[PDB]
């Protein structure tokens, strides 16, 4: 060990990968809340 | 040197480490359970991959200093890169896009994620010093120097058209190599 | 046809490479002189830079030939812009062994306490108060004192006393106002009204050759690029 | 000022250290170092091709470089060739 | 306007005009003494005395453990420390390659005799009247000097010398006459360290304490 | 010997080609959770390209796309600056090619990376020359 | 303006002393620098 | 004999004034500087020949100058201001875009008050608060005496608000610190004034930073004004020394006086706002006519020979030099805000423009007379008074120039109506 490791569960491998700024909410988009249609 | 080629040109995953091997057996578990959207791929494939990026470099960095020798982290990050910067789609979604076994990019996969609607999965693979070098968008140099018998013969089976863009090729070609004098622009 | 080798070599870039090209340096560009023998002659510094071995190295001599591989051997290959390793940074020129003994030699000093004296120097002078290190030299030169002689250098009030953190060992303050701050290694004369009136240095001839050289090979450096 | 300095800077003018100076000081002002020596590899170039015989005193780089640096106040010579008065 | 106060070691509660005081500055502190108006601007008064961490404006009372004079004095200054040169990084293309500090630790206050002025034809120095300023313990004390010198009151106090050693804790006046050449001191000091490392050295060996120091 | 072949043949494509790929994001180096000693979180941030502003109350000690000297270094271990944002070619935007302030500083001239240096190849020397020893 | 040694200088001390007259003069000043320390030091020796 | 020449006028300054900057890495190749009644200033020492490519005459590094940042984060690049000081929370409370001579003032006032500083050594040849031409050091009688309302109320809006500035921020319950910085409120003015009129706009290159900064340099706001210049000032960030390099081509001979261009293409009235300096023959200049009268265009730069594009007017020698003397920088901004008409190749009639000429002229003469004084009542006020306040002398060549300006475009009017027929 005496290592950089994530935790073991995902729950709070989210606020770590949070807390490292590797991914964050604001991200999260696809081509519909890109381009902004709502028919879909 | 054995632990830096076994490091480098990765045997398996668990040979460099067991906790990595059950770290991402329990990432991709638990990331297809929750989170079934492709961003959870994309959150997924990111972890593993920033997990396996900071291992490799450890490890490499941990075995550098224990005979004495310093190097840059750069030199070794430019390899480690090369090492885990693609993916392999899983053998169960086919589409007139990508086939079940392919071997796309990181980028290009998670833009594709972003883009298509199409269900797409793809899990990282960690490649190798010797088996990353056989993958490129050139046949000339960087790909005919280990087999020079299949990598010749797909090649012009697909009759694939290569961009003198790398150095040895245009070694073997005879012209002026693009890097310094010669990197016009 | 010697005369004419020589006017044609006066100026022309040569590339010498050894035979095992491990390190990145292995390859470099030098001005050739004209030199009787069988043996190519080297730098050492360079030669200790290129992984030199007891046994015969060849080395393969190649000169180029159209205007470009000249510009890019004279501005780039030269070993004056390639000093520092790409690996981390560090001078990959330095001092051989040779050089290191004689610069330790230089820098080492001498004996100070029970194996210069033999009995207690509380019961009962040095060399004269130097005025300049070339007088200094030329003592030394003149052979009336030794490599290791201790001598009273007077310094120039240049302030740059370079010691350790060692409060003085004895401060003499005089009645008059003029007190005399006595350390391990240098003499302050200090006068009523904060004013440093001399400066004395208590070291040999070797550090003040090293410093001297220094100085001198930077003016001039500086004076020849006018 | 040094009394006993002028043997080195002799030594400076003749064995030819002047040019590994005026190389450094030219690499001041560009950014690459590759676009510089294409600029004067093409300078060269151009005065060799106007006069073949006449391409300065030994040499064409030489004298370009010569008039780099004499039109920036720094007085050299040409082509840096300076013979010894004291060969018999 | 002179005023004083309790002798516990907190702020005044106000600020004052530092054009009236004397500023020394140490290493960790520095001190204020009130200046009475002379020609020459030696007089102190150690009725009033503040101490301040270096430039800030937190004033404070400082510690004293030795009776202090009631009167203006004429005295003189004289710093007592070690340089520190020490080699710092070099992140420019021409910066500095050393750097200097005096780092003063001990300040003397030497009495004039009979409060005269330098210009006198007949000037001397009062050595038994030497006030410190420590600026580890932010203390003002007195000197226990050791007058060893015959002659008593009735020898002039122009033939004198005050050595101080032990790290300014050491105060013997000697006169000038007995005086030791710096090289003497030097090598006095660097013979006792010597043979005690010596001595320290082969004191680990079977064969000592039938041996003999040649 | 071997080993230096192989490396040299994984990384020959990549030449600095561009000055900045325009990527916002940056690794996070930390001496509490990444970096044990401080010899090793000094050597890290040797010739990096900042990610992000390091403020230190109202005032900043240094901004985006700015270089960390030796000086840096003891600036932020004395103020404390756990939270370091650093330019790496882990966070550049292309596989091919990296851009200059992706790498950083070269230590051969001492400043950044001139278009066109070949990275790779002295990478891969660099790697293996101290293989022998 | 060089600093003033009287200890002994070791190979480390001259690597360090080389490394900071790069960073302060540059090669082309250190280049003869090192040049005049060989030639001293090959004549003590 | 002594050759005649305009530097042989002044006097060589004192040695110390460049010794106390050959101690650091500065140098003057070529350069002499002379000290006059006016001002220091640099000339030339010796004859520089049409070079191929510019010559540099000063090294300025970067540790002997000041730096701060135009953008929001603060970065002063010299670091002499350490973390924690109270004066950082002056500096940073202001409007990042409309008052930037305010940071650069306190940045010098704390640069006065630091040891082993440039500035502690280079402050004894800044001009004092008798001999700078600034208008912040100025009274209300002179404010007055310019005749040109717009200015002095402009004028005192900025001293007002300096003194606003330093009341604010420099009050009683400030600590030491920052009160011995500025003790009286005329120190802080006059760093406002040495900012303003001694600041450079440069952008500068650090490392991998490339951003624009505001910079007090020394040894370079001695350049005097030209808008003819002959040099300009160029960053090195191999070295992060300044440079001021002759430009390509321009001859220099010995003891010409090297300029520089100050706020290239401004108008006149900016200049003795910052710089207190007034030119009568600044080719940017506006004079507004309220007039319907429409002059040509093309026939008016044919006849005082002004080739060039609208954008770059410049007087063609070889074409008349002798016979066109007239031909200065006046012209040229007549030329620049006569109202002009132009319509293809049309070619002008000469009753028309023989019509406008004489309403040009009468509303110039109407114009001129709005001004309580003449020229030489203001010609012979500006030498009745050998030795007077410098404000004062600034507002009479303002006053002076202005008319003469304006006698100027009336003489070519005259001139353009008088050799239209050949
Ligand atoms: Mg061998």
């Amino acid at each position: 060990d005496d290592d950089d490791w994530f935790p073991l569960d995902i729950q709070e491998a989210f606020v770590e990968m949070r807390k490292r700024n590797i991914f964050d909410v604001s991200d999260m988009y696809t081509i519909t809340d890109a381009w902004g249609w709502t028919w879909e | 040197l054995p632990k830096v080629e076994q490091v480098l040109e990765v045997r398996s995953v668990d040979s460099i480490s067991m906790n990595l091997e059950k770290r991402i057996e329990g990432w991709n578990k638990c990331i297809t359970r929750i989170l079934g959207i492709p961003w959870g791929f994309l959150i997924g494939a990111e972890l593993t991959i920033a997990q396996s990026r900071i291992s490799l470099v450890n490890k490499i960095q941990q075995v550098y200093r224990s005979q004495g020798v310093q190097i840059h982290n750069r030199h070794l990050e430019i390899i480690v890169r090369q090492i885990t910067s693609k993916v392999l789609v899983s053998e169960d979604g086919m589409s007139n896009v990508f086939s079940p076994g392919e071997l796309i990019g990181l980028l290009r996969a998670e833009r594709m994620g972003r883009a298509l609607e199409e269900a797409i999965c793809y899990r990282v693979v960690l490649l190798g010093i010797t088996r990353a070098s056989l993958n490129t968008q050139s046949f000339i140099s960087e790909a005919s120097f280990q087999e020079t018998a299949r990598v010749l013969a797909k090649a012009a089976l697909r009759g694939r058209i290569d961009w003198l863009k790398g150095l040895k090729e245009n070694v073997v070609l005879g012209g002026v190599i693009p890097v310094g004098t010669g990197f016009k622009g | 046809v010697w005369e004419i080798l020589q006017e044609v070599m006066q100026g022309h870039p040569v590339l010498l490479n050894r035979a095992p090209t491990l390190h990145r340096l292995g390859i470099q560009a030098f001005q050739p002189v004209l030199v009787e023998g069988r043996a190519i002659c080297l730098h050492p510094l360079v030669c200790k830079g290129f992984n030199a071995d007891f046994d015969g190295d060849q080395m393969a001599v190649h000169v180029p030939l159209s205007l470009e591989a000249q510009v890019e051997a004279r501005l780039l290959m030269f070993s004056h812009m390639n000093l520092l390793s790409p690996a981390i940074g560090d001078p990959i020129s330095v001092p051989t062994q040779d050089m290191l003994i004689g610069l330790y030699v230089l820098t080492s000093g001498n004996h100070r306490g029970i194996c210069v004296n033999r009995y207690n120097p509380c019961n009962r002078t040095k060399e004269p108060f130097f005025s300049n290190s070339y007088d200094a030299i030329g003592a030394y030169r003149q052979k009336r004192i030794n490599l290791d002689s201790p001598l009273w250098l007077r310094w120039r009030l240049d302030q740059r006393v370079i010691a350790s953190r060692e409060t003085p060992i004895e401060v003499h303050y005089e009645s008059l106002g003029t007190f005399y701050e006595i350390y391990g290694h240098y003499l302050i004369v200090r006068s009523l009204k904060k004013q440093i009136l001399f400066i004395y240095i208590r070291t040999t001839v070797g550090h003040i050759a090293l410093y001297r050289e220094i100085e001198e090979a930077i003016q001039g450096f500086s004076r020849a690029y006018s | 000022r040094i009394p006993f300095l002028e043997e080195q800077v002799r030594k400076i003018r003749d064995g030819g250290k002047l040019l590994t100076m005026d190389i450094h000081r030219l690499l001041l002002n560009e950014d690459n170092r590759f676009d510089f020596v294409n600029e004067i590899a093409a300078e060269a170039k151009q005065y060799v091709e106007n006069n073949r015989d006449e391409y300065g005193a030994k040499k064409a780089i030489l004298h370009v470089l010569s008039n780099r640096m004499n039109d920036a106040g720094v007085y050299r010579a040409e082509a840096y060739m300076e013979s010894d008065p004291f060969k018999p | 306007v002179f005023t004083q106060g309790w002798d516990s070691e907190k702020i005044v509660d106000y600020r004052i005009n530092e054009e009236e005081f004397h500023k020394i500055s140490l290493l960790d502190c520095d001190f204020f003494i009130r200046k009475p108006p002379d020609p020459d601007n030696d007089v102190y008064d150690f009725r009033e005395m503040y101490v301040t961490p270096p430039d800030t404006d937190i004033y404070a009372i400082p510690r004293v453990l030795a009776p202090m004079p009631q009167k203006y004095i004429r005295c003189a200054m004289s710093d007592y420390g070690c340089y520190n040169v020490t080699e710092p990084p070099i992140d420019a293309p021409r910066d500095p390659m050393y750097k200097s500090e005096r780092e003063v630790s001990k300040v003397f206050l030497t009495k004039h005799y009979r409060n005269r002025r330098a210009g006198d034809p007949e000037f001397a120095l009062d050595f038994e009247e030497i006030y410190v300023i420590d600026s580890k313990t932010k203390s003002i004390t007195r000197a226990k000097v050791v007058v060893t010198v015959p002659g008593g009151r009735n020898r002039d106090r122009k033939n004198d010398l005050l050595v101080i050693r032990d790290n300014g804790t050491s105060f013997k006046i000697i006169p000038s006459e007995e005086r030791d050449d710096p090289t003497t001191v030097i090598e006095k000091e660097e013979w006792k360290k010597s043979r005690q490392d010596m001595e320290r050295h082969l004191r680990k060996l079977r064969d000592f304490s039938v041996s003999n120091w040649f | 010997g071997y080993l230096t072949r192989r490396l040299v043949e994984v990384v020959q494509h990549i030449v600095v080609r561009r000055t900045d790929c325009g990527t916002a994001r940056g690794i996070s180096v930390s001496p509490r959770n990444g970096m044990m000693p401080e010899r090793i979180f000094i050597q890290t941030l040797i010739g990096r390209v900042l990610a992000d502003d390091i403020y230190m109350g109202p005032r900043c000690i240094a901004t985006r796309n700015q270089d960390i000297g030796i000086g840096l270094v003891n600036r932020f271990i004395t103020f404390r600056a756990q939270p370091i944002s650093i330019r790496t070619p882990f966070t550049c935007r292309s596989t091919s090619w990296i851009c200059r302030l992706c790498y950083g500083r070269s230590p051969t001239h001492g400043d950044l990376v001139e278009l066109g240096e070949a990275v790779g190849i002295i990478a891969g020397q660099s790697i293996g020359e101290p293989g022998t020893q | 303006n060089l600093v003033f040694h009287n200890k002994a200088i070791n190979g480390t001390a001259m690597k360090r002393l080389i490394s900071r007259l790069i960073d302060h003069f540059g090669m082309a000043y250190t280049s003869h620098i090192l040049d005049q320390v060989k030639t001293l030091g090959f004549q003590q020796a | 004999q002594p050759h005649d020449t305009p530097a042989s006028q002044l006097e060589l300054a004192d040695p110390d004034f460049y010794k106390i900057g050959y101690v650091r890495s500065f140098r003057a190749y070529g350069i002499e500087f002379r000290e006059g009644p006016d001002g220091y200033g640099v000339f030339a020492s010796r004859d520089v020949e049409p070079l191929r490519r510019a010559r540099v005459i000063m090294e300025i590094p970067l540790e002997l100058m000041l730096t701060i940042s135009k953008k929001l984060p603060w970065m002063f690049f010299p670091d002499i201001i350490p973390v924690g000081h109270p004066i950082f929370d002056i500096i940073n409370s202001t409007n990042p875009e409309t008052d930037s001579d305010l940071r650069l003032a306190c940045l010098l006032l704390y640069a006065f008050d630091c040891k082993d500083n440039f500035w502690q050594l280079y402050g004894d040849f800044l001009p004092s608060d008798d001999e700078c031409t600034s208008f912040l050091l100025a009274t209300e009688e002179d404010l007055l005496e310019l005749q040109d309302e717009k200015l002095a109320s402009t004028m005192r809006e900025q001293q007002q608000r300096a003194l606003e500035f330093w009341e604010k921020n420099w009050h009683s319950a400030v600590p030491l610190k920052i009160k011995r910085l500025a003790r009286d409120p005329e120190r802080f003015i006059w760093a406002m004034c040495i900012a303003q009129s001694r600041s450079i706009n440069l952008q500068m290159r650090i490392g991998a930073l490339v951003q624009d900064a505001n910079l007090l340099v020394p040894y370079a706001d001695m350049m005097n004004h030209s808008f003819q210049p002959n040099c300009f000032f160029h960053w090195r960030f191999k070295d992060r020394m300044l440079e001021v390099m002759i430009n390509a081509g321009q001859r220099i001979r010995k003891g010409d006086e090297m300029t520089v261009d100050y706020m290239a293409g401004q108008k006149n009235n900016f200049f003795m706002q910052r710089y207190g300096f007034s030119s009568p023959v600044n080719p940017w200049d506006v004079i507004h006519f309220t007039g319907d009268a429409k002059i040509h265009l093309d026939t008016f730069l044919s006849v005082f020979n002004i080739s060039g594009l609208p954008g770059e007017y410049y007087h063609n020698s070889r074409l008349s030099n002798d016979g066109d003397s007239f031909v200065d920088g006046a012209i040229i901004a007549a030329a620049r805000t006569l109202p002009t008409w132009s319509d293809g190749d049309l070619p002008p009639i000469p009753s028309l423009e023989r019509k406008a000429v004489k309403e040009l002229q009468e509303e110039c003469h109407q114009m001129l007379a709005e001004f309580p004084t003449t020229s030489d009542e203001d010609q012979k006020i500006l030498d009745s008074m050998p030795d007077c306040r410098r404000t004062l002398e600034a507002a009479i060549k303002y006053r002076l120039h202005r008319k003469l300006l304006i006698e100027k475009v009336i003489q070519a009017l005259d001139i353009y109506q008088d050799r239209i027929l050949f």
